[PDB]
């Protein structure tokens, strides 16, 4: 029974750390009211195209209904007045958000055959490897400390909502990932987002190293000029 | 180099050498002035854009 | 990458020729499976990359 | 890179050392025809980095 929280270009992704700075200070007289509780939670979600802060006050409808509530950490306030660390931990689709009635039905469904779906897991974790040996992004001390041989992925769906985190695609794309319902669906989608961002990484590579050979090439034509000189 | 992927470049196929050489074709014209034009044609291909040399000589050809 | 389970199966027969014949064809079931990923892979990549090139020019713009 | 007379002087000789320090001198003196041609190129590439020190230090005080 809380009003939506204006998320302002903050996408946060499932399970992972993020921290949302909002220019409107309404926002901390909101968590200061729910400090007293002794189970403080915001919700946070993802706002549709065209985002229009004057809307989200006038219309609920804005946002999208799927959400995620997580549990408030520590109040910092370093350089801004509202500074709020927000991560994810509980999945929801609002069967109506205007109309709150919400209901943990996190889908993972999955086969009895748990022997060859990993391997396609494998194949994800090395196209993210590859991301992260071509287009560094994140420290690779995640991985380390987070390895699949090791037994410790209790819950692949979150590696997978990584993997899609991770990736340079944009919100909708994400918010087309998480209506998928099918596992294998949302899995084909993320790695379809990872080869995608790959060719553009790729492309971009490729761009920009034969713009610096061209360049060294017309400071040695420069030199075969000074062999005239 | 993004304009090369996409720009206003390249396009239309229009370039002032082939410009010219073009409007003087249905002309029925002299050698000497031929020369002359091919002469100028090679300097200007020579000569920079932004150079005034440039402008004063595609005033001429024009 | 065979599971543990084949390398205990492998590592069950005595004659040198057996377990030898058996581990070239865990090779070869392991290449066929790490094959046919690869071409789903690749299926994917270029149903992604049937997307219009003007994509790539807009992100290049942007 | 000897000229062939100067293989054909090696071949004349017959005994082994003689070739060899024949072959050895005429190995230097390649070397040292071949680096001064790669030395000449190698000043022109330090001549023009002076230069563009001496400016760019140029460029600081302006």
């Amino acid at each position: 029974h809380l009003p939506l929280i204006a998320i302002t270009r903050n996408p946060v992704f499932p399970r992972f750390i993020k921290i949302i700075e909002v220019k409107n200070k309404k926002l901390v007289e909101l968590l200061r009211r729910k400090v007293r509780l002794a189970q403080p939670y915001v919700g946070v979600f993802l706002k549709r195209d065209d985002s229009n802060e004057s809307d989200v006050v006038e219309s609920l409808d804005e946002i999208f209904h799927t959400g995620t509530f997580a549990q408030i950490h520590e109040m910092q306030d370093l350089g801004d007045k509202l500074r709020m660390i927000v991560m994810g931990h509980r999945r929801v689709h609002i069967s109506r958000q205007l109309e709150m009635v919400e209901v943990e039905n996190v889908v993972h469904e999955d086969f009895q055959v748990t022997e060859e779906v990993k391997a396609l897991t494998a194949e994800i974790v090395k196209t993210i490897r590859d991301i992260i040996a071509l287009n560094p992004l994140y420290r690779e001390s995640v991985l380390q400390m987070m390895q699949a041989g090791q037994r410790v992925v209790d819950n692949p769906i979150y590696l997978s909502d990584m993997g899609a985190a991770l990736t340079g695609a944009e919100s909708h794309e994400l918010q087309d990932v998480l209506e998928e319902t099918n596992i294998p669906k949302r899995l084909y989608k993320a790695l379809s987002l990872l080869k995608k961002e790959f060719e553009l990484s790729k492309l971009q590579q490729r761009l920009g190293r034969e713009v610096e050979e061209k360049i060294k090439q017309t400071h040695r034509k420069y030199l075969l000029q000074e062999q005239l000189k | 180099i993004i304009k090369k992927e996409l720009g206003l470049e390249k396009d239309d196929k229009d370039a002032i050498e082939e410009k010219f050489r073009e409007r003087l074709k249905e002309l029925v014209v002299p050698k000497h002035v031929m020369d002359v034009v091919d002469e100028e044609l090679s300097k200007l291909g020579l000569l920079d854009n932004h150079s005034s040399e440039f402008n004063v000589t595609r005033n001429y050809l024009d």
